[PDB]
């Protein structure tokens, strides 16, 4: 059971026009909790602030359906299932940007077991 | 529906579903995809 | 290494029922899993018609099974078996799956267990 | 429980969160789900 700390995390949006992009961020703080994505040995994955569950879905067989994609200290996740897709990213946490970058890139390996992280 | 498996360490009592508004159409977004995957927005990803 | 009046089945896993709230409800399983950092779930049934579900030192389930018509349900479908009670009103949910080296030696387990649960209480499947 | 036998050694209990328990008639809807006649995905997923 490894887990990673998340300075922020963010869902892709479609705002109406009365359209435009815009992505609704969720930041780690005393009064809302901490970021955290969990990676399981099962193979499941998790996004969590606190005791709200933000992402949750199974990195098995998910090679076909979900492609992530890796810039710096941050991931970008692209979901594509029945027919909708979606986004969201994350970057994590960490003293400096050198202390960061690790555990982005350690979590990039500890996904390798099951998808492949485009990586420029 | 949403995730039938929880580990019981996380502690999760609410969950925050997905907003109809997140979902688009599988090209829209590889079009906007695509955009922060070229190196001409390399940084534009670290945004926020 | 325990007296011969008890019998005990390894589990891989066990899952307690739980709704959760949407924030702007839905189901999902609290998930125990054996573990070498965790302890090892075992399922135990005494022949005083006692069960319980149990990790390391942990308590995980402990009720009687003797007159357990009325308020206890218990399912199988492979190497999992279900397990519904309804005391009082309030009602809850937990599913096991049993271990082995293959699909067969854990079904085999599982199997056996339910002979001796079948002792005691009718199991459907 | 009540009267645990030495041999398992029982320290500690995890009891039952709130949001486990369920008003009889709803739980027996996800009951009948589970039961596995119309498909037995959910019962050995995990």
């Amino acid at each position: 059971v490894s887990q990673w700390s998340l300075k922020r995390y963010g869902r892709f949006m479609l705002l109406d026009n009365v359209g435009s992009s815009t992505w609704k961020v969720f930041e780690s703080s005393e009064e809302s909790g901490s970021l955290v994505l969990t990676i399981v040995v099962s193979g499941h994955f998790f996004i969590s602030q606190g005791q709200t569950l933000l992402e949750g879905f199974s990195l098995i067989g998910s090679k076909n359906w979900l492609k992530i994609v890796r810039r710096m200290d941050c991931l970008l996740f692209g979901t594509t299932i029945k027919n909708k897709s979606r986004m969201f990213r994350v970057q994590f946490s960490g003293e400096s940007k050198e202390e960061a970058l690790e555990r982005c890139c350690g979590c990039v390996q500890t996904l390798a077991q099951y998808v492949t992280v485009q990586e420029p | 529906e949403s995730m039938q498996t929880i580990p019981h360490y996380l502690q999760i009592k609410e969950i925050l579903q997905i907003s109809k508004q997140e979902l688009l159409p599988c090209h829209v977004m590889e079009q906007h995809w695509k955009f922060y995957v070229g190196r001409s927005h390399s940084e534009a990803l670290l945004s926020w």
